[PDB]
C-alpha cells in the first residue's frame, strides 16, 4: 500500500546568480501522506519554507510543493531532504541547476 | 475551451495523537481557489485566488460549515471502514474523496463525477450516468447498499449536474481575466555529455498552462517508448507548469532524435532537433 | 461551492 516520493528540485525562473528567485522541491507519487521535507542551504535547514496544500493525482498518490525565496550564488549548495516511511534514510536530492 | 471545478478531500487518522488531519482544496481547472486545513489557525474555508475574494461573508460561512461537515463525516467513516476491513485501532488510515463537474466552452454541462478511496485504493465511485455506484470490493458494497437505500445518488446528481455547474459558471465570470488564459509552452533542448561517447538530450517545456502536455522522443521517426526518462509535470509556483523528457544517445548521432511537444495552446505540435 | 449533506459510509 506504500509508494515512494519522486523528488524534483528546481527554481521557479531560470537561475541567475545575484537575482531573487524561488527554490522549489516538488514531491509526488507518494503514499501514505505523512512526509517530512526540508530545504537545505550548504547543508543547513532553511527556516522560512512554505508549502502547498496536500492534494492527489488520479492514482490517489499525493503531491506537495515546498518553496522558499532565495538568491542563488555560485558557491551556495542547495538540496531537498525528504523523509518518508518508504525510505531507509532521508533522501537528499541536490539542486542540479545545470540541466 | 472546456472547464472544470473539483474539490479534493483527505482525512488521515492519527491514533493517540488527536483527531484526524483533514485537508480540503477546491480548483477551477488547474487553479486552486479555496482551502481548508484542520491544523491551520483560522478554522475557516480560506480564499486562494484573487477572483474568489469578492464572495460575501454568507459564502465563507456556508463553505466553512459545509467543509466542516465533510470533515465530521470522514471522521465517522474512518471508524466504519476500519470495521469493514477488520483492522485494529492502532494504525493510521486515509480516506480521499474527489468530486466535481466539467462544462464546455459555451457553459453546457459535460460530465459530473465523484470517487472515493481508502488507504490509497479505489473504494466506491459514482458511475458516469450519475445514477449508479461501482464498489471496488465486498467491503465497499456495504456502503453502496447504504447509499442506494438513502437515494444518495439522486441528491449528489442534483449537485454535480446542477449546483456545481451554476457555481462553476459564476467563477469563470468572476475570474474571466485569468481563467480563460492559455499559456503555450516555451521549449528548448539541452545537451550534456555523460562520457566521451554518449550524451543526454533533454527536451524542456516551460511556462505552460493548463498542466496537460505531452513530450515524446523519436529516433528516425520511431517512437523511443523506453530508453526515455520523463519527469512528472510540476508547478513553477507562479501558476504555470514545467516538464522535461530526456534520452541518452551515442555521440555523433544527436541529429537522428526529435522531441515532439503537444499542448492545447500550440497551433501546431512542435518538433525539436539538436 | 461545496456540496452539503452527508450520508455516512
Amino acid at each position: 500500500i506504500q509508494r515512494t516520493p519522486k523528488i524534483q528540485v528546481y527554481s521557479r525562473h531560470p537561475a541567475e546568480n545575484g537575482k531573487s528567485n524561488f527554490l522549489n522541491c516538488y514531491v509526488s507519487g507518494f503514499h501514505p501522506s505523512d512526509i517530512e521535507v526540508d530545504l537545505l542551504k550548504n547543508g543547513e535547514r532553511i527556516e522560512k519554507v512554505e508549502h502547498s496544500d496536500l492534494s492527489f493525482s488520479k492514482d490517489w498518490s499525493f503531491y506537495l510543493l515546498y518553496y522558499t525565496e532565495f538568491t542563488p550564488t555560485e558557491k551556495d549548495e542547495y538540496a531537498c531532504r525528504v523523509n518518508h516511511v518508504t525510505l531507509s534514510q532521508p533522501k537528499i536530492v541536490k539542486w542540479d541547476r545545470d540541466m | 475551451g472546456s472547464h472544470s471545478m473539483r474539490y479534493f478531500f483527505t482525512s488521515v487518522s492519527r491514533p493517540g495523537r488527536g483527531e484526524p488531519r483533514f485537508i480540503a482544496v477546491g480548483y477551477v481547472d488547474d487553479t486552486q481557489f479555496v482551502r481548508f486545513d484542520s491544523d491551520a489557525a483560522s478554522q475557516r474555508m480560506e480564499p486562494r485566488a484573487p477572483w474568489i475574494e469578492q464572495e460575501g461573508p454568507e459564502y465563507w460561512d456556508q463553505e466553512t460549515r459545509n467543509v466542516k461537515a465533510q470533515s465530521q463525516t470522514d471522521r465517522v467513516d474512518l471508524g466504519t471502514l476500519r470495521g469493514y476491513y477488520n483492522q485494529s485501532e492502532a494504525g493510521s488510515h486515509t480516506i480521499q474523496i474527489m468530486y466535481g463537474c466539467d462544462v464546455g466552452s459555451d457553459g453546457r454541462f459535460l460530465r459530473g463525477y465523484r470517487q472515493d478511496a481508502y488507504d490509497g485504493k479505489d473504494y466506491i465511485a459514482l458511475n458516469e450516468d450519475l445514477r449508479s455506484w461501482t464498489a471496488a470490493d465486498m467491503a465497499a458494497q456495504i456502503t453502496k447498499r447504504k447509499w442506494e437505500a438513502a437515494h444518495e445518488a439522486e441528491q449528489l446528481r442534483a449537485y454535480l449536474d446542477g449546483t456545481c455547474v451554476e457555481w462553476l459558471r459564476r467563477y469563470l465570470e468572476n475570474g474571466k481575466e485569468t481563467l480563460q488564459r492559455t499559456d503555450p509552452p516555451k521549449t528548448h533542448m539541452t545537451h550534456h555529455p555523460i562520457s566521451d561517447h554518449e550524451a543526454t538530450l533533454r527536451c524542456w517545456a516551460l511556462g505552460f498552462y493548463p498542466a496537460e502536455i505531452t513530450l515524446t522522443w523519436q529516433r528516425d521517426g520511431e517512437d523511443q517508448t523506453q530508453d526515455t526518462e520523463l519527469v512528472e509535470t510540476r508547478p513553477a509556483g507562479d501558476g504555470t507548469f514545467q516538464k522535461w523528457a530526456a534520452v541518452v544517445v551515442p555521440s555523433g548521432e544527436e541529429q537522428r532524435y526529435t522531441c515532439h511537444v503537444q499542448h492545447e495552446g500550440l497551433p501546431k505540435p512542435l518538433t525539436l532537433r539538436w | 461551492a461545496l456540496h452539503g449533506g452527508w450520508t455516512t459510509k
